[PDB]
């Protein structure tokens, strides 16, 4: 799911 | 080590489904969907143009929710994936981007491992049978209409209903310690060529919630990349539990809000974010999976039993020997070598990181995963004057070569169209 913010 | 392609076929979604690697299919745990039109684009590997309202029964509407409701950081379009050059431009996409990834010398490591990265086969109940897991299969619609089951370790599929998902809320009972046990499971990912993130250059602005548009454009194969390496963490089931989890002091607007991030998603980073991952709990991490190795191992050497593919008893088990690098003596006996371990180990959690990709692919990339996101870009990187297998955005023989001019995007705006910005809008 990840990307994350 | 791209000099043979990885995907080896010209691929377009009208093509009339042979049951082999073109054939409507099901996935396990769901016997209600309607059969899926798959491709399998390479050995081990499938790719499903629908968007995913199959894997979880709590999505499955693409629909829009509330406004009241949506997080600045979520983006709903419910129609995205709908129709027939949309699924044709996806598999084109996705096709491309492993392309891409598989002419760095570290996709094609990083790839070879997910190909061979088997699930190991624990269905039976009798610890001497050798069985394989019936998730981890898929089943195929064959050209007389008769179901098949096929074995695989990934699957690329559209999103959700939100596309720009920055985080799962999907597995919970789900019985995985197949990811954190050492056996590994089937990874699915959701993932779009046609969108990404916009972000800032500079490590001040980029950590900082309220700063900034998001001038440059990360490559959507830094990102395919990024789900590959969590992909074979969890492979082999070696991914970490999801609730280990940092507390971030490294970031005043982070820790302002008590955001914590997963060992797992620090690791997947690498470069300077894995030191947030204690010394001294790593390593006991790395003695637990160093045992369920040794499980794996004994369980090897016990199973006289199998359940009957075509396959005998020791072909599949020098499948796994190769899979996990055992030592056989003379005896015929399978063992750990603790050399061999931390091999696999510190390839497939520190070699292959986003960091690293970010190295080879020469591309702009965020700094660290604790930043801020900016905005969502749509994008087209079928076409090869968008973009290619070798140089991505940042085109050669164009003014778009140098100094990231191809993820510059007040430069190149002709190829990204804004969808959101996230500045401001944060939690705070
Ligand atoms: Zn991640």
């Amino acid at each position: 799911x990840a990307r994350g913010l | 080590g791209s000099h043979m392609p990885f995907v080896n076929k010209q691929f377009n979604y009208k093509d009339p489904v042979n049951g082999v690697d073109i054939a409507y299919i099901k996935i396990p745990n769901a016997g209600q969907m309607q059969p899926v039109k798959a491709f399998k684009i390479h050995n081990k590997i499938w790719v499903i143009p629908e968007r995913d309202t199959f894997t979880n029964p709590e999505e499955g509407d693409l629909n829009p929710p509330p406004e009241a409701k949506q997080v600045p950081v979520s983006y709903y379009d419910s129609t995205y994936l709908s129709t027939d050059n949309e699924k044709d431009n996806y598999l084109k996409g996705v096709t491309k981007l492993f392309e891409r990834i598989y002419s760095t010398d570290l996709g094609r490591m990083l790839l070879t491992s997910i190909v061979r990265g088997i699930p190991f086969w624990g269905g039976s109940t009798i610890d001497t049978e050798l069985k394989v897991i019936d998730t981890n299969s898929i089943n195929v619609i064959q050209p007389d209409g008769s179901y098949r089951s096929e074995e695989l370790n990934l699957v690329i599929i559209g999103p959700s209903a939100d596309i720009i998902q920055f985080e799962c809320k999907s597995f919970g009972h789900e019985v995985l310690n197949l990811t954190r046990n050492g056996y590994g499971s089937t990874q699915y990912i959701r993932f779009s060529p046609d969108f990404t993130f916009g972000f800032e250059e500079s490590l001040e602005v980029d950590t900082n919630p309220l700063l900034g548009a998001g001038k440059f454009a990360t490559d959507p194969a830094v990102t395919l990349a990024h789900e590959l390496i969590h992909a074979g963490h969890r492979l082999y089931g070696i991914a970490i539990n999801p609730n280990r989890v940092f507390k971030v002091n490294t970031n005043a607007y982070y820790e302002m809000s008590g955001l914590e991030v997963s060992f797992e998603e620090l690791r997947t980073f690498g470069g300077h974010d894995a030191k947030f991952i204690d010394s001294l709990q790593e390593n006991e991490f790395r003695l637990y999976y160093y045992n369920k190795f040794k499980d794996i191992a004994s369980t090897l050497n016990k199973a006289k039993s199998i359940v009957g593919t075509t396959a005998s008893l020791q072909y599949m088990k020098n499948v796994f020997k190769e899979k996990y690098l055992l030592s056989e003596d003379t005896s015929g006996k399978f063992s750990v070598d603790k050399l061999k371990f931390d091999k696999l180990y510190k390839m497939l959690t520190e070699i292959y990181t986003e960091d690293n990709f970010v190295k080879f692919f020469k591309v702009l990339n965020r700094k660290t995963y604790l930043n801020f996101d900016k905005a969502v870009f749509k994008i087209n990187i079928v076409p090869k004057v968008n973009y290619t297998i070798y140089d991505g955005f940042n085109l050669r023989n164009t003014n778009l070569a140098a100094n990231f001019n191809g993820q510059n995007t007040e430069i190149n705006n002709m190829n990204f169209t804004k969808l959101k910005n996230f500045t401001g809008l944060f939690e705070f």
